[PDB]
């Protein structure tokens, strides 16, 4: 789809938050660069949580509408459900 | 000889029948043991009514 | 009321009363593997083979059987990496 | 099987009193009188002697495994 | 058949079911025990 | 099979500190004492003696888990008094009480016998 | 390799691949004797 | 061999034919406790199938007064289908009618 | 801000019992003393058994348990003995343990009662409270029991075999005056043996200012220690625990600052 | 009387004879709810006690015998004919019905650890292992001997030092889990030496060998039975039940100092939650506690026949009042931790408590990358085979409800039976694939280029192949 | 391993063609021998065919180096003398 | 066990 | 046969594909632990040592993982395996070369399960979504899984030999899924009935009722100890309610510190008089009912099942709806800890003194039974004279049974009410019934006054023998005793015939339980299979796998079931 005419919810769904945090944490565990400065955080999941709070996770969510089209919402664009 | 019939313990045809408790102890069999079970292939089997 | 209404809507969606049984559920035009998981099994598979039916693989049970990620929650969407955002920010490690 | 040393609840040594309890019962004392004479006062100690079942005699009836 | 140890006797294991080189601990064969699984009378029938 | 050994309840394993003092950030002049391998026996005496002190605003003891062996004692004193000072003084007072009690029990024993 | 006998309680030494029968009684129920190595029992 | 087989397997019949065999007879005696031994010896087993959930054969009947223990029954899929004799109950051995 | 000065009156003192009243003391201190009676007074008891032959009906670990529960006289030697962990020697030595040996075989037709008298100690001071006897096991003819055992110093917090007391009776406020226990029907409850009230009145009038004091004790001994010695050792041991706490606390206080 | 029937033809000997053997041990059955008597009938079969006096001679699998059985303080008259006094199953225990620390909540039970140290509810577990030296094979002989790693091509790395020359461990030797109880060797036909055939101890048995016996069985082959003894001190998982249908595990064990104590110094051996009594309406438990207190003080075993009309709660209460206790059985308790009197007065009395055969040590299982089945290449089943727990269809439905698609995928594919297959692109049927040769070819198309790798559970591969054997073609096409 | 990883997006069901069965089966000429054992263990053209699958947990089947894990098994065909209805 | 309207 | 293999349950289709045995799972007996939080579960060390969670070596955690590798399998916080980059697995148990122990980025060390590892906890049967919840792990030194008592209600588990299954997620992705979807605090409120699943239960409920009475006054040291167990305490001691003569806090004052944040709620205690609201003293409640919480402070009221239980509008439900899931988790745990430590001071018990009632009450119960039996006799005599007139739609036998049952039920209920009047404030049966922790008014009535009529198959005890219930009764006896009425209470003890009839009733109860389990299982499975694939798409339409629109919006308003609450429209009812 075009960037305009996005009909899905602006809020990030709970399942999207779960999968985004898990995937970003798995990347961090594999020595991916971390956008957010860590204050002595060693656990990958906690660093992923910090990044999600700062809205600096480098993942764009592709939401599949039932008609077959897809809308690409960046993690930053989505409002965190919290 | 036409075969062998399993014997229920402490029935009339068992060896333990009519034995005083001291004799049961001499055979290393408990005086309080109820009887009424068959020893088939080394395990005590009970016929549920 | 949502949970009652959903059952009532699934039973009467097709226009004929769909019993929650092998007959009513299996008669609906779902995927052959999904029908296979519920009751009839082998007979459903034989009929599907005879008529050349194709399983769309959009169901949850069908994806669970083949070991693929289900289309359920946390599987509805596909994450993609954002290169431009990766470039931005402080790449400490 | 045998009289327990050290009554469970408090810990008074009750293992030395079984034969005296039996002897007092033979002397026609009532069980309560025998328990009183033996010095068992709390009901926890009296439970040990009153409810004990001496099965070790029944076990001793059997001939030894090795002579 | 430990690749780094020519002619090495691999000790069997029961916990995970694998043969393991005893001098380095390498697991040769992952799950290769599985379950691991009358001929007198007559013959093949 | 997973039963802990009996000596673990009172024996410090190597590298364990009997007392660790950590201050409490929430309230001023409050320290949180952690005693390892000790039980309600010591905790209750120390808390009671601390409560008797007029300068001790708060004093309580907590066993975080019965299966584990640890005491956490929170002491809060008025300004011009330190929680550590209150703890030391409580221990001195308890020792004095127990010593006086020992002397008087020995005298009572000697008087009861042959008197 | 000393087997105590059930019937007459007499120890008889039996070599490997030897019939399990107690001399002096003929009984076929033998018990292995208590091991020489000693086990520490906590009274607990 | 016929008697020994029928006792050991628990199937009441012949070795070749299991179609008419009735399983559940001749169980191994329970020796956890003397009470378990005594109860196992004094036990009745109703032939009604466990799989059937019809409740009429399971309910305690008035005629079981003093013949069968009211309380002692297994709780589970066999409630009321396994019963224990009362203390004084005595099953008749049988006699000639002549 | 200082410790109360307690007093003690000993109402009864026998070979197996001490009754005393501690006055002008806090409830926590009295209860802790009661607790130390049970769990922190050291005594010598058997903790290591090597059984050479056991033809008795009771299995070996049964015999070991029964032997452990047998009380041993530890009146004065327990202070001299060191814990096995403290002793430098490997395993057990006469400074850290006492060796008991038992050899009994029944050759008479009559049943032989293995008693605590058959336990033989290398050290004269530690004896199994014999000076009837505790029955370890009964032996038929042809049955033999031979074992060797060592006894270690310990206290009741490890195992109940090191519990000096039979029953410690603790009671305060015999006539309910602080209303610590609220009787639904005051009349039905039996009066305490220490109660000072007349028969007509079931409870004393409530005293809001009063606090628990004048605690009543009754310590009974298993014979392992003199009943007086249990109380004195408990007071001394609690004092030692507090002093060790003070040393470690001083170390922590100095290290932090 | 007022005329009801003047034509009685028979009279009952005693109404309590309507109950069976297991129900006759319940004291005051008429004061309990009926389902509770039914439950006690089943629990009493599972209690631990001396099952028979000749238990030393017997070599039975799974025999439990209690250290110190005691006869009930409150007993029915019909128990005498059941011989329950001669072979008791259970120990009278000072039981307090109180809420102490929350560890007795639900049906759990707080037990006294000092009492447990003094022999309370201690039992022995005997397990017998049987092995037969079978020479029936044409060229196979299962000789009893100590296997040697060098001599035997087939062997295991578990400890074989315990075995003597005969291949049987001597009695009195400690055996830990995964040790060789019996060493047996099958001579191997040299088709062109030894496949190990020793028997190994059940995991976590941790016992000492009691008796080792060598005989000839019915077939005449050499027969060896080995009995392993394990003492079983009660833990915080073991199941204890009273005679009134109240079953529960041990929540926690407190020492005598920590347990609440009466003024006399009596600390409860068992503390049960007061919440168990009201819903279950087992008042027989309370009446048994009262009668046990009276019986212990008086010195006479109490009578609890079901229908007596001469024993009432009021009479028992007056009797207890005579012995210096509160007439309803309550006692003033003191808190062990602080010493303060508990404001409510706790109901303490002796009650016959039993120890059931279900113990936590026998019921604890953990599985992590263990052996897999042959047919499904899935984890085994059962504690003995180190089997994993089944993730049932209801469990998968719960996970679908959660929306945890990836946990469901891990649990149902990755943890259980991961597998890879090669599938032709042109035809969905699987294709032959030699990874080492690196040549992948599909029969029926004469096509090598178009083959794709597909990850599927091994169970799904087996399903598809079984469909193919039925002439159904499950053509899985990636497109 | 060189083949790309793909996820099934559609499963097509159909009756297997007899010609396709003949081509696909590794066994050639059918299963001529009821006996499973020849030369001691393996019977070519028998029920237990080395080419059909891996045997004894250590062998390799003829068609691929399965080693009891890699090989998914391979089908064989029996040419019935006279046709038979499928139940 | 209570009544006809309750439970058995 | 192939069809036999696939078709049946435990076949390849269902027993090996839809569900299957899994690795990294553990099972053992569960036992209580009030000290653990809601989300924590206590795992034995052996189960923790066998199960391993693979950790990828990163530059951040290389030192910690190196120490774990050095410890090895023997020491508990150790590593069982090392997985190299190549996929080679180095089992550390068998001796690894010192070269192998060295770790570099990309290696995967399989550490033993440690404290704080998220796991999934299950108890069969898994009826609803709350039966599988994610728990954090706390290792404790015995061999039973230990879970908090509040978490028992979702699992429907009690500690009487129950067992539960422990599944350890093995990847960071699935661990995050569990952490953010299925953790216990996240599922306090069920979407099924828009109520909280978990509530204060057992000792804590019983004791919270007593703690929140007006009578309860706490002195200084007791307040110290109670505040010690409060995890969220600010460190400031509240000003005592009674400053003079002696500083004395109140139970409500301490419970107000437990209540999270500022939560406003009004509920009514179970014993609330109906007339109180209309009459005076509506706000100054004489009985201390009408719980009111303003600004997160308990102004008044006695807490009970209604305020702290699993019901809509409860204090816990309002906490979850307003404060959030984390603060609500702390709320549950703090209630349990503080109230359970007060219960050591107060204590609870059940004795015979509770069952026994006043002599006047016993005489009243006996008189009610006498006149009831006389009334049944009068109805019987009317029936015999044929004076009875059939009720429309019923036979004369049916109407006779109806009238007899009405008389007996009225007598039963009246005797129960007399018994309940007799109960004192101190009675503990009443404490548990009033708090709602366990029991019911019916159980008290049966314990004290009258067990009641025994009914089998919906009728009085039938004539098993020829025209008589038991041989002891005369033929054609329709009287109260003959047909099953149990006049005696449990405390009084049943007469032998009443014992047999009571056994018959209890047997019917047991059979009903056994049958209901199986039938309900089948129904549940069929419903799930019918509706498994229906989900909310990103159009927010509810569609099945075929993409057919079941609903255009979920629930017709597109809202989830947990967020919604009961409310009154207030424009509907009033007149114009
Ligand atoms: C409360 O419900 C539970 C569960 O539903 C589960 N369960 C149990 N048996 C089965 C079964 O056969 N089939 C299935 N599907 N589930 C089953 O067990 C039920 C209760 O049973 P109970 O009524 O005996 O529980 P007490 O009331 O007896 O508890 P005490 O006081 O002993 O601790
Ligand atoms: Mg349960
Ligand atoms: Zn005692
Ligand atoms: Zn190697
Ligand atoms: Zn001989
Ligand atoms: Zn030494
Ligand atoms: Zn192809
Ligand atoms: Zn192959």
């Amino acid at each position: 789809q075009a960037n305009q005419k996005r009909i899905t919810t602006p809020y990030m769904t709970k399942y999207e938050r779960a999968r985004v945090l898990g995937t970003r944490a798995l990347q961090i565990a594999m020595c991916a660069p971390v956008m957010v400065e860590l204050e002595g955080e060693t656990d990958p999941l906690l660093i992923a949580m910090k990044e999600l709070k700062a809205r600096k996770i480098p993942i764009i969510i592709r939401r599949y509408l039932p008609d077959g089209s897809y809308e690409d919402w960046g993690v930053d664009e989505l409002i965190i459900s919290d | 000889f036409i075969g062998k019939i399993p014997i229920m313990l402490r029935s009339t045809y068992c060896l333990l029948n009519g034995l005083t408790d001291r004799d049961l102890c001499e055979l290393n069999e408990c005086p309080l043991d109820p009887g009424g079970y068959f020893i088939i292939n080394g395990s005590e089997k009970v016929l549920i009514a | 009321y949502r949970h009652l209404a959903l059952l009532c809507d699934t039973m009467t969606c097709r226009g004929h009363l769909m019993a929650i049984t092998r007959h009513g559920v299996n008669r609906q035009d779902t995927g052959p593997l999904m029908k296979c998981s519920f009751e009839e099994t082998v007979d459903v598979l034989m009929e599907a083979a005879a008529h050349g039916e194709s399983d769309p693989m959009k169901g949850v049970s069908e994806n669970i059987m083949l070991g693929q990620l289900a289309p359920a929650g946390t599987g509805c969407f596909d994450l993609l990496l954002d290169a431009e955002k990766c470039k931005y920010g402080m790449e400490i490690p | 099987m045998i009289i327990p040393v050290r009554c469970f609840t408090c810990g008074k040594i009750v293992g030395n009193k079984w034969e005296a309890y039996l002897g007092l019962l033979q002397a026609e004392y009532t069980e309560g009188d025998a328990l009183d004479a033996l010095g068992l006062k709390r009901y926890c100690c009296r439970r040990m002697l009153l409810a004990h079942v001496d099965l070790i005699e029944k076990l001793l009836n059997y001939a030894p495994l090795e002579k | 058949t430990c690749p780094n140890h020519p002619d090495a006797i691999l000790v069997e294991d029961y916990r995970a079911g694998d043969m393991i080189c005893p001098e380095c601990g390498l697991v040769v064969g992952d799950r290769v025990i599985d379950v691991g699984s009358n001929p007198l009378l007559s013959d093949g029938d | 099979m997973n039963a802990p050994p009996a000596f673990e309840s009172f024996l410090l394993f190597e590298g364990e500190k009997k007392i660790t003092i950590n201050k409490d950030t929430k309230v001023p002049n409050a320290c949180l004492f952690t005693i390892n391998k000790e039980d309600h026996t010591l905790g209750n005496i120390i808390k009671s003696q601390l409560l008797k002190d007029p300068q001790v605003l708060f004093a309580g003891y907590k066993v975080p888990h019965p299966l584990e062996h640890k005491i956490i004692i929170r002491v809060q004193t008025t300004p011009d008094y330190s929680p550590q000072e209150a703890f030391t003084n409580a221990i001195t007072d308890l020792i004095s009480e127990l010593s006086l009690l020992e002397e008087r029990f020995r005298v009572a024993i000697k008087d009861k016998q042959e008197g | 390799m000393i087997y105590i006998c059930g019937e007459c309680h007499t120890e008889n030494e039996i070599k490997s691949r030897d019939p399990i029968r107690c001399r002096e009684c003929g009984y076929r129920i033998m018990y292995k004797k208590r091991t020489k190595r000693l086990v520490v029992f906590d009274a607990r | 061999d016929g008697l020994k087989y029928s006792l050991a397997t628990g199937n009441w019949g012949d070795q070749k034919k299991a179609h008419q065999a009735r399983a559940g007879v001749s169980q191994v005696l329970n020796r956890l406790t003397f009470a378990s031994t005594l109860s196992h010896l004094r036990r009745l087993n109703s032939p009604i199938g466990r799989d059937g959930k019809l409740a009429k054969p399971r309910q305690l009947h008035n005629t079981l007064w003093g013949m069968v223990c009211p309380a002692e029954t297994p709780e589970g899929h066999a409630v009321g289908l396994v019963k224990n004799l009362a203390l004084m109950a005595y099953i008749s051995v049988g006699s000639q009618p002549s | 801000p200082y410790a109360n000065q307690p007093t003690v009156r000993i109402t009864e003192l026998t070979d197996e019992n001490v009754k005393f009243i501690i006055e002008n003391t806090d409830l926590a201190v009295a209860n802790s003393i009661r607790r130390v009676f049970i769990a922190e007074v050291p005594i010598i008891a058997i903790d290591w058994v090597q059984i050479d032959a056991n033809s008795s009906v009771l299995h070996d670990e049964f015999i070991a348990h029964r032997l452990g529960l047998i009380p041993l006289t530890s009146d004065d030697i327990v202070d001299k003995l060191q814990y096995s962990r403290d002793c430098t020697c490997e395993e057990f030595c006469p400074e850290c343990s006492v060796e008991f040996t038992l050899d009994v075989r029944c050759n008479e037709d009559q049943t032989r009662h293995v008693t605590s008298r058959d336990l033989i100690s290398n050290s004269p001071r530690v004896i199994p409270v014999t000076s009837d006897d505790i029955l370890i096991v009964k032996l038929r003819k042809g049955q033999e029991l031979r074992l060797r055992a060592y006894a270690k110093k310990g206290f009741g917090k490890e195992h109940a075999k090191w519990n000096p007391t039979a029953g410690v009776a603790f009671e305060y406020d015999p006539d309910n005056a602080l209303r610590h226990t609220v009787y639904p029907k005051p009349e039905e409850w039996p009066k305490s043996e220490y109660s000072e009230l007349d028969e007509d009145e079931s409870q004393a009038p409530y005293d809001p200012n009063g606090k628990p004091e004048r605690f009543y004790y009754n310590v009974e001994s298993c014979g392992s220690l003199r009943p007086e010695t249990i109380v004195l050792s408990a007071l001394s041991g609690l004092k030692k625990k507090l002093s060790d706490l003070q040393t470690q606390l001083s170390h922590e206080i100095q290290s932090d600052v | 009387e007022v005329a009801y029937c003047s034509t009685y033809t028979h009279c009952e000997i005693h109404p309590s004879m309507i109950l069976g053997v297991c129900a006759s041990i319940i004291p005051f059955p008429d004061h309990n709810q009926s389902p509770r008597n039914t439950y006690q009938s089943a629990m009493g079969k599972q209690a631990m006690g001396v099952y028979i006096t000749n238990f030393h001679v017997r070599m039975d699998t799974l025999a439990h015998v209690l250290y110190y059985p005691q006869k009930p303080l409150v007993t029915t008259r019909s128990m005498e004919y059941l011989r329950f006094r001669e072979l008791p199953a259970g120990i009278n225990s000072i039981v307090a019905i109180a809420s102490y620390t929350g560890y007795n909540q639900e049906d759990s039970v707080i037990m006294n650890r000092s009492a447990v140290d003094r022999g309370f509810f201690r039992s022995v577990f005997y397990r017998s292992y049987k092995e037969q030296e079978s020479k029936k094979g044409f060229d196979q002989e299962e000789v009893f001997e100590k296997p040697t790693r060098e001599t035997c091509q087939g062997m295991r790395h578990a400890i074989y030092d315990k075995l003597d020359d005969d291949g049987l461990i001597a009695p009195g030797v400690r055996v830990s889990g995964d040790d060789v109880i019996i060493g047996k060797t099958v001579t191997l036909p040299e088709n062109e030496t030894k496949r190990d055939c020793s028997t190994f101890l059940r995991t976590s048995e941790t016992g000492i060998v009691d008796q080792v016996m060598v005989t000839l069985n019915q077939e005449g082959y050499k027969f060896c039975k080995i009995r392993v003894r394990s003492v079983r001190i009660p833990q915080i998982g073991d199941k204890f039940a009273s005679r009134h249908g109240q079953k529960g595990t041990c929540g926690i064990q407190y020492r005598q100092e920590d347990m609440p104590f009466t003024c006399e110094g009596i600390t409860p051996d068992i503390i049960i939650n007061p919440h168990a009594i009201p819903s279950r309406m087992t008042i027989g438990h309370l009446i048994e506690c009262l009668q046990g207190k009276v019986s212990a003080n008086k010195g006479e075993i109490g009578d609890a026949t079901p229908f007596n009309d001469a024993v009432n709660v009021q009479k028992i209460s007056n009797l207890l009042s005579d012995y210096g206790y509160h007439l309803r059985g309550n006692e003033v308790l003191y808190n062990g931790f602080t010493g303060r009197k508990i404001t409510s007065q706790i109901f303490i009395g002796p009650t016959y408590y039993q120890r059931l055969k279900h113990m936590v040590d026998d019921k604890i299982h953990s599985r992590a990358r263990g052996p897999i089945q042959i047919l499904n290449r899935q984890p085994m089943e059962g504690r003995s085979r180190d089997g994993g727990l089944r993730f049932g269809e209801m469990e998968r439905d719960c996970q679908i409800a959660h929306g945890a698609a990836q946990f469901l995928r891990e649990r149902l594919f990755e943890a259980s039976d991961p597998y890879q297959v090669h599938v032709c692109n042109l035809c969905g049927i699987m294709a032959i694939a030699n990874t080492r040769t690196h040549t992948y070819e599909c029969r029926g198309c004469r096509n090598k280029t178009q083959i794709s790798l597909v990850r599927m559970p091994y169970a799904c591969k087996l399903l598809f192949q079984e469909l193919m054997s039925m002439s159904i073609a499950p053509r899985m096409m990636s497109v | 391993s060189a083949c790309p990883l793909r996820t099934i997006k559609r499963v097509q069901f159909g009756v297997l063609s007899p010609d396709e069965l003949k081509r696909m089966s590794v066994t050639e000429g059918g299963i001529k021998y009821p006996e499973t054992t020849e030369g001691g263990r393996p019977k070519l053209g028998g029920l237990m065919d080395p080419r059909q699958g891996v045997i004894e947990r250590t062998g390799r089947c003829q068609t691929c180096a399965g080693n009891m894990t890699e090989c998914p098994g391979h089908f064989g065909h029996i040419e019935l003398a006279k046709p038979v209805f499928h139940v | 066990i209570w009544g006809i309207g309750c439970n058995p | 046969s192939l069809k036999q293999r696939l078709k049946g349950k435990e076949g390849r289709v269902r027993g090996n594909l839809m569900g299957k045995r899994v690795d990294f799972s553990a099972r053992t007996v569960i036992t209580p632990d009030p000290n653990l939080s809601i989300d924590q579960v206590g795992v034995p060390r052996s189960i923790a040592a066998n199960m391993t969670f693979a950790e990828i070596v990163t530059p951040f955690n290389i030192d910690r993982l190196q120490e774990l590798v050095r410890r090895g399998n023997s020491q508990y916080p150790g590593a069982k395996y090392i997985i190299r980059d190549n996929g080679d697995r180095i089992d550390l148990r068998f001796h690894p070369k010192p070269s192998d122990l060295h770790l570099q980025t990309g290696y995967k060390v399989e550490r033993h399960m440690c404290d704080g590892d998220i796991v999934i906890f299950n108890r069969q049967p898994t009826l609803h979504k709350m039966s599988m919840m994610g728990h954090r792990v706390r290792i404790l030194p015995w061999s039973t899984f230990r879970l908090n008592l509040s978490v028992t209600t979702p699992y429907n588990a009690d500690f009487d030999g129950d067992e539960m299954n422990l599944h350890l997620p093995q990847s960071l992705e699935t661990r995050a899924e569990i952490q953010e979807l299925a953790m216990v605090p996240r599922m306090i409120v069920t979407p099924q009935s828009n109520r909280p699943v978990m509530g204060i239960v057992q000792d804590t409920l019983t004791a919270v009722r007593k703690f929140t009475k007006r009578d309860v006054f706490l002195e200084r040291g007791e307040v110290m100890n109670l505040l010690m167990f409060l995890s969220t305490w600010d460190g400031k001691v509240p000003q005592p309610a009674i400053l003079k003569p002696r500083p004395l806090w109140t139970g409500k004052q301490i419970f107000s510190l437990i209540i999270p944040g500022h939560i406003n709620c009004i509920r009514t205690h179970s014993t609330h008089p109906d007339d109180e609201d209309s009459g005076p003293y509506k706000h100054i409640s004489p009985g201390d009912t009408k719980v009111v919480v303003e600004n997160g402070e308990l102004i008044m009221g006695i807490l009970c099942k209604k305020s702290l239980g699993t019901s809509a509008g409860s204090l816990v439900h309002i906490s979850y709806l307003e404060m959030g899931h984390d603060i609500t988790r702390l709320f549950y745990s703090n209630i349990q800890t503080v109230i359970n430590n007060w219960l050591l001071i107060e204590g609870h018990t059940i004795g015979i003194g509770d069952s026994i009632a006043d002599s006047k009450t016993y005489q009243d119960i006996q008189n009610t039974i006498k006149k009831a039996k006389q009334d049944v006799i009068e109805v019987i005599e009317k029936a015999h004279n044929n004076e009875l007139e059939p009720t429309p739609g019923n036979t004369l036998r049916q109407t006779f049974e109806n009238q007899v049952n009405r008389i007996l039920n009225d007598a039963r209920d009246k005797t129960g009410s007399s018994a309940q009047k007799s109960l004192s404030e101190y009675n503990n049966f009443k404490s548990m019934v009033v708090s709602g922790a366990k029991g019911s008014k019916i159980n008290i009535s049966q314990v004290i006054a009258v067990v009641g009529q025994q009914n089998v198959e919906g009728k009085r005890i039938p004539f098993g023998f020829k025209h008589r219930t038991l041989p002891h009764f005369i033929k054609d006896d329709y009287g109260p005793e003959s047909r099953g009425f149990v006049e005696n209470s449990y405390l009084a003890g049943l007469t032998p015939t009443e014992f047999f009839f009571h056994a018959m009733g209890g047997r019917e109860g047991l059979i009903d339980t056994a049958v209901k389990t199986a039938e309900t299982g089948y129904i549940q499975r069929r419903l799930i299979k019918s509706m498994e694939s229906v989900m909310v798409k990103y159009d927010a339409t509810v569609r099945n796998s075929i993409n057919q629109v079941v609903q255009l919006r979920y629930g017709e308003d597109g809202l989830a079931g947990e967020s919604v609450e009961f409310q009154n429209l207030a424009t509907l009812k009033p007149s114009n």
